[PDB]
């Protein structure tokens, strides 16, 4: 229940790893007190140790830049990444797949024998032509690394200057080979800085962009079942004029026109951040951190957006959380008494381990237990402040580990990723899942929030739970 | 706004009109967007044959392809043996892949590791991740045995799987009887079934090379039964029960039924059941060896074949009448156990269904895609049905294949329409079905954009889908079905012949339209 | 006009525009047809809850009924014994009717006999009809039995079966020791279930009511198994599976699992299976009887008490997870057998089922019909995952059943909004569905009927069904599904789960309109 | 086929009868040569006889096709059900606002009706309906058996009930226990229709008419079968006024006395009211055959005599214009066909009006019989079948059985009770009634359906699969 018995399981549980893992494992678990100050992050993961975390391809092209609608996207290196990511996310958006946008697509050069000893750049030259003829409605095209573009000495840069500057088209060369980094962390950066270096400059002497003092970019919101369109929504009441979302739903036109905002709201901080205080150099853009999980941090994180304006959009604003007063309320009222008091566990990624604290409070619930599969320690200091004492923080989790700690602790509820559901299903203790909803959402803003909490009791209170066990053992 | 009456997901409630407006101006305002006109000119130009042709031109694009990479075949013939650990030396991303491709498909835990072999092994090589990683999976897991393989990473930078395990066990890092068998599985070779052949390949080797002297055929009067890659529960077990009805002895090397299969009472079962290492030991005392999928095995037949000395029959899948027939004599013959009054009965009931039900089948058009032995078998079905495999595509077949069901469709009137497609992708199929429309496709949930698409053309273009296949992510359960044997035969009937009737049903239910043959008998 | 090549059936060959000008022509000048914005006022009316009110105060019409009369059940039951010939004492325009209904559910033969009494026979009984019957039947299809029943004719004039079945034997028309069970089954009283009880409960007499004298309750270690009127082959095939794997001895008495279900194999089978007179004669010294529909097994249950002695357990229908636990433990008390772990195992992978579904399962509103036992279970396992039974109808229920129902909704949140109609007709559902309109119907072939009426008002008020029960006539080899224990649970679940998932996918098909939601995976 | 091998084979079948219906059974067994056999008697009791009752005739056959009349079922609840979408008499309508015919109306007869008899029911019963289908056009009250054995008068309640709401009731008494066969129920249907509906206009004189008006008789259009022949009769020039009963209305039928000609298609089911036609109004009728191109032609040419020249020019329009298509049918499918044996039973008139499809396919009928026909049907039954042939009167399916075991023949059309039975026997079997869900069968259009369904089914795979390798 509470710190030495949680700091005690911590070494009860790293018992069985060999001396190596359990001293670099021992760094990485960490009990809460409310500057590194506790636990590292951001580290190499030990081998064989079952770890959740993915690769930096999965951080560019399954993150950042598969959700870009109107681009087609390759998976240059054999058939296996693209086909495993193929609709594996459900990063929404409008349009016609196939003619006008393609994310549900899996576009690869698929490796054969033949280009791993020659190289691929050859085709990957004849493959954007073949593109070109099939496709003529994209408007630009993403060539994403899988592992053995850089093992074998491959230049996709060149290529896409040359048939980029060809067919007048931008062609973003990406070095995200899974082997580079620790995790989908550095994905997100390298990804980052591919938008930087050849898709986000390319309007700054274009003066035709009727800008005007509400103009805004939503940084870090990739649209998981509609998340960011709930966002929109409350901001667009609040009478800002959203121009861009990065990435979902989002067209590489909304890019290149994000440097003529006036603000960059940055729902994902460690994925956007450095795209952020990009334009924060070059074009002077300030931007934000918020947050829309729940009604208390909407509410908040509304009033702390309109302060960056006028009176007439902190006007709006207490007009449009007056109007879903009653809305979120009710939902609340409905589900809170439902959910009171029950314990929950979370790991996530980068920023929802955190992010969706509130949102559980607002349900009365508790989060005894939270963590990252690839945060930084910058991710970690905002952590801290959204948590109460004595609860549990591990980084990069191991599946012993987590399974072990929820032995001892038998939260009410996990909050977690495919790889973990069925774990924990089986071992009778309510799930859902945080990255795609479990097929739900959206779970971002008001509307959101009440999607959120008919799912969080829908499974804490289902009758299957109370039938685990035979009535005759 | 959400009534807490009735709240809405994502759909329908994007369809409310405060929603629609806004993703009205964000499109007007910032998306640059084609107009509709020039979208809807060119998605009925994607539909024509013009563009087919173009389509069939790609010699280095492929789009939405049918087939996935070794390893991820590797991983399923590894966790078919007793507590083993699925091991794939490499690059971590691909782990993180594999478990959740199977968990989608599988609805059950798949427990697979790395030892993330990252930057600094690309150029030192990843020695001391296999060092480490054996020592850390075997403490912290506790398996029995780790089968590894390769991600297509290792095998670019070339690693030596044999000397690296080597020097694990000659520096401790696990005991020098712990069995770890491996196999090169890389990527940019064949396909996720090549992954299952090479994998399995390598475990034979490593319990059965090197004590050959001691091993006579048949002296344990058994047969070894080699699944290959097999991603629906009832296949397996139909294997067991028919054979079990027989009194044939029987080893199913690669049994993964339990662990993908395991009950949920209040406990995590990472380990459940699969072929013992005792088992895999005894196999060359068998009579033979039967591969169920012949033509992904073909590395493991010259295996068997050359070192087990097993004349290792030339059957095809036991999918459909007469294959599952060839299949029970075959196993009689090398057994010497009749075919009991059970399973006589059991090929007559699927006759009789066929009787009741070739009215609705014959003459029914269909697009299929699959794996190599898993098309094949269901081509030769509908034959038997009278139905037309009108588009008939393999992405990972090779020619020698495609003459087998060539000279299958040439048998029989039937197949008089029909085409066979290799190296070709879904994309291609969307091609074939705009303008050579099929009644149906039958493949893998991939095929549902393909049926959105036809659609779109209007409600007389659209091909349903009916899901048979690997993977299926769209609905529930269906993992648990059978393909094989009669039991398979009168499952697939039954889904073929119902979903051309819940077809009718539907263009047949408009009121003073087309109702009057909305028929209560069928 | 056809052309040779795409040669069309009545659908689509009367949308050709002759035909369709043709019609037209036909209904403009010689129908009289009322005006069509006249009938879509009508339409639009018979949707309304007025209507639903004048719908309700029926008490002289009932309009698509849910039920049969009692003769099709006693057919039924007799065709569960070795070599019986069913055998109707009446007119003969209802065996044709009898045979027709069975044959269209089963798609099998379905053998029974008349004796052909006309207007001679009605004013002077049917005496001589059964003397030449018997006999004729006896030496013409040489049954080991004959159950005879009676059509609604033979009840009103008052034809005494048991003396027209001792004359026959007296005047020597058939041997006097030939079985020859009779039961009094009037259509103008119950349904077609109470039908199966008489007959169930004649049978039992003729064997066991003067050989009492002999019988020890549990001697022969068997536990009896009565069915009730049971028209899916899967439930009478996993009552014995699990009852086989539990090591308990058993007796199945009335069991038409294998004549309806002979295999083609180029000969006709009158008879096959049943249970054998022998086992009928036995059956007294079995330790107990356990009913597996008593709320239509009420005389029998009178009988098993009054004459066997048997403590028939007070069970539920072994629907569902709960059910089939309490009588999985009731079979393992009476029995002395352990439940074994492969039922477990079984019953942990339903669960499994549950937990990997519950989240579209969650407060989805079922209307269903059907057969009181049947119905019982159903809003049993739909509350058990998280539905919502709103309609429940059971045009032959009782009464009692109704307070028994009501008491299983009032144990459970999920039935809070739920309920209960006895003496209503599919007509009254038609309504229901229209005012408080659900997600799904679960029923027989003719729920088809009301699909089409709530398509016709709208896409958006369709209800869709999902058809389980009896008769299923649209849809081919339903009848060899399961219902009944784990395994009948995990095809129920599997059903309604990939119903509500193709229902979603149908909606969210539309490209750039709703096909958002058109996820891969679900 | 030797013709002493047939007698000899309708010989040692019936050995296994007692003598009572060795002796009744033998008069409804022979062979033919183109007098020597009886119909349209009792049923031996106990022998698994294949025919219906006399509801299933008058309600199910006559009557219930009718789209805008409410039939009634009046008596316990079994039989309105299992008859409920039996048989495919396609309509056009709008089911449960304007039409019917799918629909169960019932008057679920419990022991209290029995008892103190339904009648103060059924007058309830007819206001419940009037509620609740305000745009139904007549009611039919079809009697099941305990109606005339508990002593009701359902006329009484017609007539009382028909003057109080101006409204049309019909008081049908089909009991099934009446007559030996679903024949007695057309009658009783026939007399139905003369004596309540038909007359209704006897006195208007507000319908123009027209020297080339005709009506349908006795097609029910199974599968669209009327829909298939009207379109051929319309391009002839003729008007059809009237279709009885499939998809027929009763304004149409009320309007039949107002024809020049009566074409019958069904003679056993319609001859009774065709005949009072033409004593009451004079007009004529005659019979015809839409089975197959043969018979199609010949009857556009014989129904073409009745009339001027015109129409038998626009017949030769007619014939010349489909003569490409069925052509085709026949150069695709016959070769399949070609030369297999059928044997056929059937109710009471397509036992002898499909052979001449049969045979426009090259096929011969070795066997064909009647469920409930007369001795005139057989009459006309010698003329189209050839020498030496098996001809059955309501064969039992004992008899039946026997005969396919000997006889050996391609392919056997009859019902739903004996499709199952000869399908594990590992002969081809096609529904003739329902035309196994298939059809339309009549006309040009029709024969094309038809001739594909024969293939299909006859040749289909999987009848060389019936025995086991093994077995062998
Ligand atoms: S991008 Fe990141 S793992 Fe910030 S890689 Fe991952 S759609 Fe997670 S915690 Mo999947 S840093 Fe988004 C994420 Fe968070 S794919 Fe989604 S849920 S808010
Ligand atoms: S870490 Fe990441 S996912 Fe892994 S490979 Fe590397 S980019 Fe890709 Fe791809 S193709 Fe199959 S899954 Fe690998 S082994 Fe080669
Ligand atoms: S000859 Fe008579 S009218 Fe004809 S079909 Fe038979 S009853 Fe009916 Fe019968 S099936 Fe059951 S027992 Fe009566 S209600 Fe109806
Ligand atoms: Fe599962
Ligand atoms: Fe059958």
């Amino acid at each position: 229940m509470s710190r030495e018995e949680v700091e005690s399981l911590i070494q009860e549980v790293l018992e069985v790893y060999p001396e190596k893992a359990r001293k670099d494992r021992n760094k990485h678990l960490a009990v809460n007190d409310p500057s590194k100050k506790c636990i590292i992050s951001n580290k190499k993961s030990q081998p064989g140790l079952m770890t959740i975390r993915g690769c930096a391809y999965a951080g560019s092209k399954g993150v950042v830049w598969g959700p870009i609608k109107d681009m087609i996207h390759i998976s240059h290196g054999p058939v296996g990444c693209g086909q495993y990511s193929r609709a594996g996310r459900r990063n929404y958006y409008i349009g016609t797949t196939g003619v006008n946008a393609f994310v549900t697509m899996n576009f690869t050069s698929d490796f054969q024998e033949k280009d791993i000893v020659f190289g691929g750049d050859k085709k990957l030259a004849k493959l954007i032509d073949e593109v070109e003829t099939l496709f003529p409605l994209n408007k630009g095209i993403s060539v994403q690394s899988e592992c053995p573009i850089g093992l074998i000495g491959d230049d996709i840069e060149s290529v896409s200057k040359v048939k980029g500057a060809e067919l007048s088209k931008t062609i973003v060369p990406v070095r995200c080979e899974g082997f580079r980094g620790v995790s989908q962390s550095l994905g997100h950066h390298i990804a980052n800085d591919a938008v930087r270096d050849w898709v986000l400059g390319k309007r700054d002497e274009d003066t035709t962009f009727a800008s005007t003092p509400y103009d805004v970019a939503i940084i870090g919101d990739y649209n998981i079942g509609g998340d960011a369109w709930s966002s929109r929504i409350l901001l667009e009441e609040m009478g800002l004029r959203c121009v861009a979302q990065w990435s979902g739903d989002g067209s590489i036109s909304e890019i290149e026109l994000t440097p003529k905002v006036k603000l960059n709201l940055v729902h994902c901080y460690r994925s956007m951040n450095y795209i952020s205080r990009h334009m924060e150099e070059k074009y002077g853009i300030p931007w934000m951190e918020y947050n829309f999980f729940g009604p208390t941090k909407t509410i908040e994180s509304l009033r702390a957006i309109a302060a960056k304006f006028d009176e007439s959009i902190q006007k709006k604003c207490e007009e449009v959380i007056a109007k879903y007063k009653p809305e979120w309320e009710a939902v609340v009222a409905k589900y809170r008494p439902r959910l009171e008091g029950k314990r929950v566990m979370l790991y996530i990624g980068g920023l929802r381990p955190r992010h969706v604290i509130g949102a559980y409070e607002d349900l009365g619930m508790e989060v005894v237990g939270t963590g990252y599969e690839f945060a930084h320690n910058d991710d970690y200091d905002r952590t801290m402040k959204e948590m109460g004492d004595s609860t549990l923080l591990y980084d990069d989790v191991t599946g012993y580990e987590f399974e072990e700690f929820v032995k001892r602790i038998k939260p009410d509820l996990i909050g977690s990723g495919i790889k973990e559901k069925f774990i924990f299903q089986k071992m009778g203790i309510p799930f859902r899942e945080m990255h795609s909803w479990d097929y739900s959402g959206p779970y971002h803003g008001f509307d959101g929030f009440a999607i959120f909490a008919r799912d969080m009791d829908m499974t804490l209170n289902n009758p299957c739970w109370k039938k685990l066990q035979a009535p005759w053992e | 706004s959400q009534q807490v009456d009735k709240i809405k997901a994502s759909y329908p409630l994007f369809l409310d009109q405060d929603y629609k407006d806004m993703l009205a101006k964000k499109r007007d305002g910032f998306e640059e967007k084609y107009p509709q006109d020039k979208i809807d000119e060119v998605f009925q130009w994607t539909t024509t044959k013009e563009y087919q042709e173009l389509n069939f031109q790609r010699e280095a694009l492929t789009v939405n392809p049918a087939k996935a990479c070794q390893p991820l075949g590797a991983v399923l013939c590894a966790l078919g043996f007793e507590k083993t650990m699925p091991y794939v030396h490499g690059s971590q991303g691909c782990v993180a892949y594999f478990r959740s491709y199977f968990n989608r498909h599988f609805r059950e835990p798949v427990s697979c590791v790395s030892d993330s072999m990252t930057e600094d092994a690309a150029v030192f090589g990843g020695q001391q991740n296999m060092k480490d990683g054996l020592q850390n999976c075997k403490a912290t897991y506790k398996p029995d045995m780790i089968a590894v393989s390769t991600t297509c990473m290792a095998e670019v930078i070339g690693d030596d799987l044999n000397a690296f395990i080597n020097n694990s066990k000659k520096e401790g890092f696990i005991p020098d009887e712990f069995p770890v068998p491996f196999a090169h599985t890389p990527a940019f070779v064949g396909s996720h079934v090549t992954g299952w052949d090479n994998m399995f390949e390598g475990i034979a080797r490593y319990f059965t090379l090197k004590s050959m002297d001691d091993k006579v055929v048949g002296s344990n009067k058994k047969i070894n039964i080699v699944p290959g890659f097999e991603t629906y529960l009832g296949n397996f077990r139909v294997i067991k029960r028919m054979l079990s009805e027989m009194g044939v002895g029987y080893s199913l090397l690669s049994d993964p039924e339990e662990v993908l299969d395991t009950p949920a009472d209040g406990q995590f079962r990472m380990y459940a059941g699969g072929t013992t290492q005792e088992e895999m030991k005894d196999a060359p005392n068998a009579l033979n060896t039967v591969l169920l999928q012949p033509w992904h095995l073909e590395k493991t037949k010259k295996f068997v074949e050359g070192t087990w000395k097993h004349e290792v029959p030339k059957l095809n899948i036991p999918m459909g009448l007469d294959w599952t027939d060839e299949f029970l004599m075959k196993v009689s013959e090398i057994s010497g156990q009749p075919i009991p009054a059970s399973l006589t009965k059991e090929r007559g009931r699927l006759v009789d269904m066929m009787t009741d039900s070739h009215t609705w089948l014959h003459g029914k058009r269909f697009a299929l895609w699959g794996d190599p032995d898993f098309v094949m078998g269901l081509v030769k079905f509908l034959l038997e049905l009278g139905c037309e495999p009108v588009h008939i595509l393999c992405h990972n077949g090779n020619k020698r294949w495609k003459k087998a069901v060539d000279a299958i469709l040439a048998a029989s009137p039937y197949g008089k329409n029909a085409t066979v497609y290799i190296g070709k992708d879904l994309w291609h199929l969307r091609s074939l079905v705009f303008t050579d429309k099929p009644d149906f496709m039958i493949g893998n949930s991939y095929g549902k954009f393909i049926q959105r698409d036809t659609l779109h053309k209007g409600k007389e273009f659209e091909v349903p889908l009916i899901r048979i296949g690997f993977p299926i992510f769209d609905r529930h359960h269906l993992h648990r079905s059978t393909t094989l044997g009669y039991e398979g035969a009168m499952q697939i009937l039954t889904t073929l012949v119902n979903s051309i009737l819940e077809r009718l049903d539907e263009e047949t239910r408009g009121m003073q339209a087309t109702d009057y043959n909305h028929d209560l008998v069928r």
